[PDB]
């Protein structure tokens, strides 16, 4: 089983180096666009990660003005 | 297995060419929509931010009346408060084009 | 399975690329004009998605002049 | 147990043989992505910054359209409150790429 894990891990270990190597000549080609797309592309996903705290809000206060705290409602 | 993976490819390979047929159309599509673009004058532009001023009124306004009650009160030589309310609505719809200006860099008003 | 599955991919990367191509000509004879209908077309949108929050709004109180509070209704 | 080995050797090597089938596809697929993208003017960078920036407002007036009631109120020379809600959105629309650009 030991020997049967070990294979199996180097042919993964093969498959993915081949698949970094070959994704490197990929990102060596790419310009000022195409970094703003991968920064556009990110983008969402992390405003909705950081949105997600938002979801439980119960209520929302606003008050505008410089005057006093005798007015209310 | 093997006739699930030939049913595989040939799907993907005609679903991949249609997706490049669409792509040649709307290639061929979008070089006239800026053929016709070039020749615009200023009545062309006036025209539609005249359009779309309306729409970005519609999707600023809607929400805002989903209000229950609104109450207005004056004092001094002050107004009532309609104005409070309308000069809200139209400084958002003024202030939301300056604000994708300052991503874009393109102007909206032509003067 | 995985023979077939990177025939499609390649074919969509065919496919998606070439469409990127012939985008990309079309996008290069863009004039002021046409920028100016993508940026308004963008715009109901953004206003729409901004607005969103708004539509939660229960009651507005508006107060105007500058007196004191003591007045009330 | 000689069994066992094997079966989980050959379908250890099928399955890196797919990874790096996949691998393959997936580079050959990128490396035209960068060069289609090379041929971008300023309109196709407005193109997709203007089709990116409703997503992200989506994804940061979702959970804020999630308040059960909004209470505005405004005295003096001041706004009523609206603006401020769209100011807010907005600032954390425009911050975030700042936060982005920072790393």
């Amino acid at each position: 089983i030991g020997e049967a894990e070990a294979a199996v891990i180097e042919a993964m270990g093969k498959a993915e180096a081949e698949r970094m190597k070959l994704k490197a000549e990929a990102y060596q080609k790419y310009g000022d666009a195409a970094k703003m797309a991968l920064v556009l592309e990110a983008l969402p996903q992390i405003a909705a990660k950081i949105a997600a705290p938002l979801t439980k809000v119960d209520e929302i206060v606003v008050l505008s003005g410089d005057n006093s705290k005798v007015t209310s409602e | 297995a093997e006739a699930e993976a030939a049913s595989v490819r040939m799907r993907g390979e005609a679903e991949a060419f249609a997706i490049g047929a669409r792509a040649r159309a709307e290639a061929e599509q979008m070089a006239k929509k800026a053929e016709a673009f070039q020749l615009y004058q200023e009545a062309a532009q006036l025209d539609m931010l005249l359009e779309k001023l309306p729409q970005v009124a519609e999707e600023i306004s809607g929400p805002l009346t989903s209000a229950n009650k609104i109450t207005l009160v004056s004092s001094g030589s002050g107004t009532m408060g309609a104005a409070k309310v309308t000069g809200e609505v139209l400084d958002i719809l003024t202030r939301l084009p300056e604000s994708v200006e300052r991503l874009t860099g393109v102007s909206i008003s032509q003067v």
